[PDB]
């Protein structure tokens, strides 16, 4: 039962002490760790610690966990991991941003969502609250086109109808000649944007001059635009939902055993094959029969998956998803499972955009009841966890027990002579209503 | 009130160069107290001693922009990667100069790369044009599932989407493979004559190799192949009439170099009209900010227009690459390059000598053969077609009808029952009815021969999920017609739109409606 | 390379008292909170023995007798009550650079 | 328990060559570095190239390089030292040691008998 001799490489703005590092059982295998602490690195800063670390002691990986915002510390990391031959993990900070393409005989694995699964996400909370007609805007950042379409071939292939209204592709200078007749195209609720956080203020300007923020219009961001969370520009309206990774409750001394545990487990899976395990170069300076890739896409922590895609992600990645409240911070809402999602707020509150400048009055208050032909109450379907498209959604008082007043609004699902009035009434004089069936008794009596 | 350019050359005589057109330089605009200077390495072996090299070198001096040679030497391409990564952690601008590979043209990755020679990608605009001139519609694309595969591949569709037409086939094979027989059969069966190649030179010395064994370099054969597939080994074995591109003046160094030097310093000019600028940052060692003003320089660089070059006007795309580059187009007459073309920045201009295609043939060869020999496939209706079991073996009994004429019938091959209850049992039977009198109408017009045989399940074809990938796939008589298995769908099929979205139907021959059956 | 250099090559001290090592490294021989240095003793016509590992701790299945300590460019070995266990030579090896490299070695009477 | 044991003493003429073979019969042979030492009569040690059996990977010495090859089979359990050019300062000892995958250093715990060679 050979070692591991992983070097653990951390920054000083976290509060880990090295002592904790060197102490931090249940591993498959003994990892005796090698731990610095550094400032803000440089591309010879990280150059030189890297090659003062492989000599002396024979290191058999690495887990580098950054704290700065720069994303050229991915890079660097790839260009190291393919020429000294050691699996290196990135953690938090700069390592942590996903690289679209790395080099195929790199070993470099890193924790973090791409925008697939982030595209994924969005789609989702759009169908758990009931969005169904939405748009896309997207400039010419890079990836673009594989947003578009991932976005296309997830919707052909769905149970609920989406009705995708418009593509825009902002392509010009904002010169308001094209721009502006392409946002005039857009009249739905449900807006998705991908732009970097510079593009975001202006396109975000522009909409707001146009009429396109209120209390109405929801507008999803990825992770691109709402970035560093301490620097939040004065366009963005409050009300921004989004969708960013877990920063709140994975603790670093968490990340770091998890990283400890995968290498160890994929190094004793491996050792069982051949009987060699591997291990890094002789040197820097001077002048790879077997690769950890294929003993990487199973791997069984503690009954959490740890397993990597056949691409270089995480397969159960922790999504969170965040709104920015009145109080100009954001605010978690709700986290992501391994495979659904769970959402702290069943009904969706109304945000007030900017400064309230005006207030809403449209959005009324009904009470109705069950009498049959004239309202119809029937349960949700499961097959697609939505009302039937000939119904509209409502939400019903059930308490779970008598001894305490704690309940539950279950939703259902209505129709019937005057749930068509009450839709006529809602094309024609246009106000939103939010349906509700009384609980306290029958019609009326004093 | 100087500015330097530094710039990692292979040769010390190519630095010399590179030190001349500087000083040159310096007096198209004149001579003020801004003055450019010089400061110039040479590659190393080792990629990691080379960007520490880069960084104190270069940057210690405070440059302005990078330029890279690309050496030759068997490491191919993938040699300035070490001074992009340290340039763009800065995002000081880089300018290439000879390398070509696709990978550079990812902004994500390389944040501040320029060049002057276009990607092994354009190929792709240049195939699409010839294909026009040459009315070719029908093509076999083979990729090697690479990256510079999968560019060239996703650039081809993309040029191909304004027509709203799909290539008749992809092919994928692994880099380094050793045996392709088996997707050169499957690149045999198919209509298209046109093969477009993308691959390294070993691979490219397979394919003709594999080519040669199975006799696909006859009349009717046209190869269409990259600049990669006509030099070394691949030129070594190549079929004849194999037409190839080149790329003019595009190993020309010098020139390469004095048209970088030109609109650098043409763009740092305009640069300097400007306001708001800081100066680049000093030492690799304690400085982890980003240049303030890299973003603006770079994006001066990319909005030049430039004039005055030894290939003509120089200007870059979107994404920083090069526009309008005179391509040369070859032929392989008897184990010899001969030009019979140029390809102007925009249009093909031929040349005035011949082209002999690989037969040998002096005029131009199309190739699509339209199968003559179709796979009918149809279902066991009640009024319409009618299966009987065979009387001895593959023989039916002939019998006659009240008219006098004899009944018209045809071999048809099906399953007894479902999987469920029968595993496999496929036997030849007896088909006869109305449909089947017109298909042996329309088979006498349109002289065509015919196999007919019935649908393995007994479902016309809806859409319906798979458990895994959670994707939605068809059934039935139109699974079967997709996938390949068959070319015309013989039967009572309705026409509505679920299915008109993915093939293509033709008049009614029989109009009627839904009604209900009930028990009197 | 680091160059170890022992002093003094031969020693002779009394039977009981103690007796004293040095070998001086040419660099610091430190990695990361722990010192590289290793002792050694060979009787004559035979392997040696691992004595000493990272400069401080003492080998299992050893008496406690023997000790080290040292930090930076300076190391020192010291054995006490002296016994007729040390009558063969002693070396030191450090493993921060490679190659690794040997001392001059030391005899005991 | 690990055990390593050695050929015998050898004697040539000066200019020939020897082969010293080290058995490790103790351990799992395709997982652990196996280290060769030079012993002069009595004043040094030095270091000539180590061989990982399971992938064959291979370090030399500057001094010793084109001196000496090592070559081990993972059959026979054996590793080969493969001296060439032999002259009048080749007469030394030589061992084949072992250390083991649980510390942070690189020591020498498992020594072998050791062969002389004299020219
Ligand atoms: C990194 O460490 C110190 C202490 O945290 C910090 O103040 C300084 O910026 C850096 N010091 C050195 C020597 O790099
Ligand atoms: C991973 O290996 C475990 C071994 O217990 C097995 O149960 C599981 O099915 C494997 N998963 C995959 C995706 O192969
Ligand atoms: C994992 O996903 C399955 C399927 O949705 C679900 O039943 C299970 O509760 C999930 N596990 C956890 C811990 O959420
Ligand atoms: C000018 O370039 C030369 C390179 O030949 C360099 O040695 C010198 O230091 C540079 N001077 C200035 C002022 O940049
Ligand atoms: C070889 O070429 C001839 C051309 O006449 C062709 O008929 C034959 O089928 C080819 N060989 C094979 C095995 O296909
Ligand atoms: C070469 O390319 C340039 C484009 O800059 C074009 O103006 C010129 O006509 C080309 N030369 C030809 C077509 O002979």
């Amino acid at each position: 039962p050979p070692a591991l001799n992983i070097a653990v490489l951390l920054g000083h703005s976290h509060d880990v002490t090295e002592r904790e590092l060197r102490n931090l059982t249940g591993l498959p295998l003994d990892v005796n760790v090698v731990a610095l602490l550094m400032n803000r690195t440089d591309p010879k800063s990280l150059i030189t610690h890297v090659c003062d670390l492989m000599s002396g002691a024979r290191i058999h990986g690495l887990v580098f966990g950054d704290d700065t915002d720069q994303e050229a510390v991915a890079q660097m990391l790839d260009f190291i991991s393919s020429q000294t031959f050691i699996p290196i993990l990135g953690i938090h900070g700069g390592a942590s941003m996903i690289m679209a393409d790395k080099d195929p005989t790199s070993t470099f694995f890193q924790f973090g969502a791409s925008i697939q699964q982030q595209a994924t996400v969005m789609l989702k909370i759009m169908q758990d609250y009931d969005w169904h007609v939405f748009s896309l805007v997207t400039t010419i950042f890079p990836g673009y086109r594989d947003f578009i379409s991932f976005i296309k071939t997830t919707v052909d292939n769905s149970f609920v109808g989406w009705d995708m209204q418009n593509v825009i592709t902002l392509d010009t200078s904002f010169e308001d000649a094209k721009t502006q007749v392409q946002l005039k195209k857009i009249h739905s609720s449900v807006i998705l944007l991908y732009c970097s956080k510079d593009e975001a203020v202006l396109i975000l300007s522009e909409a707001r001059s146009l009429g396109l923020t209120g209390y109405d219009f929801f507008w999803i961001v990825p992770s691109l635009v709402s970035g560093n969370t301490e620097l939040i520009p004065k366009e963005f309206p409050s009300g921004l939902i989004s969708v960013s990774y877990d920063d709140w409750d994975y603790s670093l001394e968490a990340r770091v055993r998890d990283g400890l545990g995968i290498l160890t487990t994929a190094a004793s899976s491996m050792l069982e094959k051949f009987s060699y395990i591997p291990e890094a170069k002789a040197s820097c300076y001077g002048q790879p029969l077997h690769t950890l890739h294929q003993f990487m896409v199973n791997v069984t922590w503690d009954g959490k998956d740890l397993s990597f895609t056949e691409e270089g992600y995480q397969v159960h990645p922790r999504l969170v998803v965040i709104v920015l409240n009145k109080d100009r911070e954001w605010e978690k809402v709700g986290k992501w499972e391994n495979q659904t999602l769970s959402l702290r707020h069943a009904v969706w509150p109304r945000y007030k955009s900017f400064s309230d400048c005006e207030p809403d009055d449209n959005h009324l208050s009904i009470v109705t009841l069950e009498e049959a032909p004239f309202v119809i109450v029937e349960d949700i379907d499961p097959l697609t966890e939505t009302c039937v498209r000939n119904t509209v959604p409502c939400r019903k008082f059930v308490k779970i027990n008598n001894s305490t007043n704690e309940g539950m609004n279950v939703k259902k699902c209505c129709k019937g002579f005057c749930i068509d009035i009450l839709k006529k009434l809602s094309r024609t004089v246009k106000f939103t209503y939010d349906l509700y069936l009384v609980t306290n008794g029958k019609h009326g009596k004093k | 009130k100087i500015v330097n350019i530094g710039a990692v050359l292979s040769t010390r005589k190519h630095e010399q160069m590179f030190r001349e057109a500087v000083n040159q330089a310096n007096k198209r605009h004149g001579s003020w107290k801004i003055q450019l200077n010089a400061t110039s390495v040479t590659h190393k072996p080792n990629a990691i001693q080379m960007a520490l090299s880069v960084c104190e070198d270069l940057i210690s001096s405070q440059v302005y922009a990078i330029l890279v040679s690309h050496p030759p030497t068997p490491n191919d391409h993938f040699t300035p990667t070490p001074v992009s990564y340290t340039a763009g952690f800065y995002r000081i601008p880089v300018l290439g100069l000879t390398t070509r590979m696709s990978i550079y043209s990812d902004k994500s990755i390389h944040l501040s790369f320029l060049r002057t020679v276009p990607p092994y990608s354009h190929q792709s605009s240049v195939w699409f044009e010839m294909m026009r001139v040459y009315n070719w519609n029908h093509i076999i694309l083979l990729v090697s599932d690479d990256h510079e595969g999968r560019a060239a591949q996703k650039r081809l569709e993309t040029l191909l989407e304004e027509r709203e037409s799909k290539a008749e086939k992809v092919l994928q094979f692994d880099p380094g493979t050793k045996n392709v027989t088996a997707l050169l059969m499957e690149a045999r069966e198919l209509e298209a004559r046109v093969i477009i190649l993308s691959a390294s030179e070993d691979d490219a010395a397979t394919v003709y190799r594999a080519a040669a064994m199975l006799n696909m370099t006859g009349s009717g054969y046209v190869w269409l192949v990259g600049e990669r597939e006509i030099s070394g080994n691949a030129l070594r074995y190549a079929p004849d009439g194999i037409i190839g591109l080149q790329l003019i003046n595009g190993k020309n160094e010098s020139a390469h170099i004095s048209d970088a030097v030109g609109v650098v310093a043409q763009a740092v000019h305009e640069l300097l009209e400007k306001e708001n600028i800081t100066d680049p940052p000093r030492g690799c060692v304690g400085n982890t900010n980003i240049w303030k003003t890299g973003p603006l320089f770079k994006r001066v660089l990319m909005s030049s227009k430039y004039a005055d070059g030894v290939t003509g006007r120089v200007e870059f795309n979107e994404d920083g690459d090069r526009k309008f580059a005179n391509y040369s187009i070859m032929n392989l007459q008897n184990r010899k390059l001969v030009q019979v073309g140029i390809y102007n920045g925009t249009h093909v201009i031929p040349n005035d000598r011949k082209i002999i295609w690989p037969g040998g043939e002096t005029e131009k060869p199309r190739g699509y053969q339209m199968s003559t020999r179709l796979k009918i496939v149809t279902i066991h209706q009640e009024p319409f077609v009618y299966v009987k079991p065979t009387m001895s073996d593959g023989t039916c009994k002939e019998e006659f009808t009240v008219n006098g004429d004899p009944v018209k019938k045809v071999i048809c091959t099906g399953p007894n029952d479902t999987s469920p209850g029968s595993p496999r049992h496929t036997v030849p039977q007896c088909c006869y009815g109305f449909c089947i009198d017109l298909l042996i109408k329309l088979a006498r017009t349109m002289n065509f021969t015919y196999e007919v045989h019935l649908v393995a399940d007994g479902k016309f074809g809806t859409q319906e999920r798979v458990n895994n990938s959670n994707k939605k796939e068809w059934n039935g008589m139109m699974g079967e017609l997709l996938s390949g298995q068959a070319d015309m769908i013989v039967a009572p099929l309705t026409i509505n739109n679920e299915r008109a979205q993915y093939i293509e139907f033709s008049k009614p021959f029989k109009y009627q409606g839904l009604t209900i059956l009930v028990k009197k | 390379d680091i160059v170890l250099t022992q002093s003094p090559a031969s020693l002779a001290v009394s039977l009981g008292q103690r007796a004293t090592i040095s070998c001086r490294a040419s660099e610091s021989v430190e990695y990361y909170g722990t010192t590289l240095m290793q002792w050694y003793q060979q009787k004559p016509g035979q392997p040696p023995k691992l004595l000493i590992y990272a400069a401080s701790n003492v080998d299992s299945g050893v008496p406690a007798r023997f000790s080290g300590s040292g930090s930076g460019t300076d190391f020192s070995l010291n054995i006490h009550p002296v016994e007729e266990d040390d009558i063969a030579m002693y070396f030191c090896q450090q493993s921060r650079k490679v190659p690794s490299t040997f001392g001059g070695g030391t005899k005991l009477e | 328990q690990v055990q390593l044991q050695q050929s015998g003493a050898e004697l040539m003429k000066p200019g020939a060559s020897v082969k010293i073979s080290c058995k490790a019969t103790g351990y799992t042979f395709r997982s652990y570095w196996i280290e060769w030492l030079k012993q002069r009569p009595g004043h040094g040690l030095e270091w000539i190239g180590e061989i990982l059996p399971g992938s064959g990977r291979t370090n030399y010495n500057e001094k010793f390089k084109g001196k000496a090859t090592i070559t081990a089979d993972t059959s026979s359990n054996t590793a080969y030292m493969q001296l060439s050019s032999l002259t009048s300062e080749d007469s030394a000892v030589y061992y084949c040691t072992r250390s083991r995958g649980t510390m942070i250093t690189r020591e020498f715990t498992y020594w072998g008998q050791g062969a002389l060679v004299t020219v």
